[PDB]
């Protein structure tokens, strides 16, 4: 079990750690999280008390080097470094714990959720998605854009998902006009799936990392890679069996973590009602279809 | 964006542009059956490709066979359209090319963007104008034309005859689409206005007869009156 601990906490501050998340308020004695599974990316996050404006969070593998966080105020957030100093770390983090001044990452036993949600994340891709090389982890935040938006503006700054357009001569085969708009098997299976991602997992894992985004940061550009990624599937004819059941956990998962009070901004209408009820694959998500009607009657 | 009364003018510019109407492509006769079931006939089509500007129409024409074999033949034909205009601009030379193509339904939109995904700067636009095209199938030199074809072929046309000799493009579709309404709206009555004086021809090379200024504008009050007409037979006013 690994420990990210914090140097201070010097303002006020609602921080997340995964899908839970916690308050502390201004100068409390808070030292950081213990006990964070081992295996699986993670995601720290943080919203001040005072600007609610701006949730931004770092993700990071606690396997790829020592972190922890520290508070910067001249640039005014809570900044994850790494230390380098294996005995200084080691050191720190026993006494903040034999000081009992760390929250424990709270897993539930029964509880597959966080796996279930980044089954398919990998550390490597995320820090291709959100380029910083000289850090190990990867800072997110509400406000940034993605290569898409930018194209119709700081690249350094910028989400790189793999930009899905449906209207693009890349989706589209001269001579297959018709076919390859209405049926989108060849972009999903030739163009994305051998061509870029390599791999369905990496396909699900940058889906995963979307909805992630979208929904811990309120990140619009990875809302709308979420849906596209979903969309592309649906609207396949053909797709590999044991995508399509993969891709119906993925989504069930997804859409039992999500806020029941976020679901009007964090859930496009259109996709989803074509995904379920008109697409290829109207019959092939059981597990979403059945939550989602049960959650979210209204959205269809 | 969208094509409107509030940039009708737009249309007379010196932008080259091209009307498309897909609504005479898919054509077809419902019959019974020897079993009493209901069936279909298709019949030739046409796409309506216009310059409001200069009158240049490509007649498209569509012969039956382009549907042998296939399936939901609602849907292709918007395809099919597409097609045949992406088509059509590809075989133009560069200077002649359209800036924009604008398309008098909805459901045009995206076969026809898809299909000119080479030419992004040719903008595909719709319209809210409620322009009366489907009725080219009343001009009866287009219509010999399409119901003749035993292939696929294009005819070019002169929708506006010589009239452009002496009446701005502006007025010359104000003609236009004050005959081809009229024409939808009451086809006996309009076709009975156009020729019921036999001293007055259409040329072997127009469209429509040879009207003087003058009876242009006597024809051009009786089809007002006609659609006025129609219009009260039809909501009782
Ligand atoms: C020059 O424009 C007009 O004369 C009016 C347009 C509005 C729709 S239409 O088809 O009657 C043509």
């Amino acid at each position: 079990m690994n420990t990210v601990p914090f140097t201070s906490a010097p303002i006020e501050v609602t921080i997340g750690i995964d899908q839970y998340s916690f308050n502390v308020k201004e100068n409390q004695p808070f030292h950081g999280i213990k006990d964070i599974p081992i295996g699986h990316v993670h995601v720290i996050h943080f919203q001040h008390a005072d600007n609610s404006s701006m949730r931004y969070g770092y993700w990071f593998d606690c396997r790829m080097g020592n972190f922890y966080i520290q508070y910067d105020p001249k640039d005014g957030l809570y900044k994850m470094m790494e230390e380098r100093d294996g005995a200084k770390f080691e050191n720190i983090v026993h006494n903040f714990k034999e000081r009992q001044m760390m929250v424990s990452y709270p897993k539930i036993d029964e509880d597959d959720t966080w796996y279930n949600l980044t089954e398919f994340v990998q550390m490597d891709k995320i820090r291709k998605i959100v380029r910083k090389d000289e850090n190990q982890f990867s800072y997110v935040d509400s406000s940034m854009t993605t290569v898409q938006e930018n194209e119709l503006s700081d690249p350094a700054h910028s989400l790189n998902y793999t930009v899905i357009n449906f209207k693009s001569r890349e989706a589209i085969r001269p001579g297959h006009e018709m076919e390859d708009f209405l049926d989108k098997s060849y972009y999903l299976n030739t163009v994305m799936l051998q061509g870029i991602f390599k791999n369905s997992s990496n396909y699900f894992g940058e889906l995963q990392f979307a909805f992630l985004n979208a929904m811990f940061f309120g990140n619009y550009g990875s809302s709308l890679q979420w849906h596209a990624m979903i969309e592309l599937i649906c609207s396949s004819a053909t797709v590999p069996k044991h995508m399509l059941d993969k891709l119906d956990e993925i989504l069930y998962y997804q859409i039992k973590t999500l806020p029941e009070q976020y679901s009007d901004i964090l859930l496009n209408e259109r996709v989803w009602n074509i995904c379920l009820y008109s697409s290829f694959q109207k019959n092939s998500l059981h597990n979403t279809e059945k939550i989602m009607e049960n959650k979210y009657p209204e959205l269809l | 964006g969208a094509m409107n009364s509030s940039n009708y003018a737009e249309l007379f510019n010196n932008d080259i542009k091209l009307f498309v109407d897909d609504t005479n492509v898919y054509r077809v006769t419902v019959h019974k059956t020897f079993e009493g079931n209901v069936a279909t006939k298709a019949i030739n089509g046409c796409i309506f490709t216009l310059n409001p500007k200069t009158g240049h129409l490509f007649l498209k024409i569509i012969h039956t066979s382009v549907w042998a074999g296939q399936k939901r033949l609602s849907q292709l034909a918007k395809w099919k359209t597409a097609e045949e205009v992406s088509a059509l601009v590809r075989s133009l030379p560069k200077e002649e090319q359209p800036k924009q193509i604008i398309v008098t339904r909805k459901a045009m939109l995206d076969p026809l963007e898809v299909h000119m995904l080479d030419f992004p700067n040719i903008a595909i636009r719709p319209t809210e104008l409620r322009l009366p095209f489907s009725a080219a199938m009343s001009i009866d030199k287009l219509s010999d034309v399409v119901m003749k074809a035993t292939e696929p072929q294009m005819v070019l046309f002169n929708i506006y005859d010589d009239w452009l000799d002496r009446i701005s493009s502006y007025t010359a579709f104000s003609r236009l689409t004050l005959l081809l309404r009229a024409l939808k709206t009451n086809e006996e009555s309009a076709k009975m206005i156009l020729l019921s004086d036999p001293t007055i021809t259409i040329k072997s090379y127009h469209l429509w007869p040879s009207f003087t200024d003058e009876q242009w504008i006597t024809i051009e009050s009786q089809m007002r009156d006609l659609i006025l007409t129609e219009y009260g037979r039809k909501y009782n006013v």
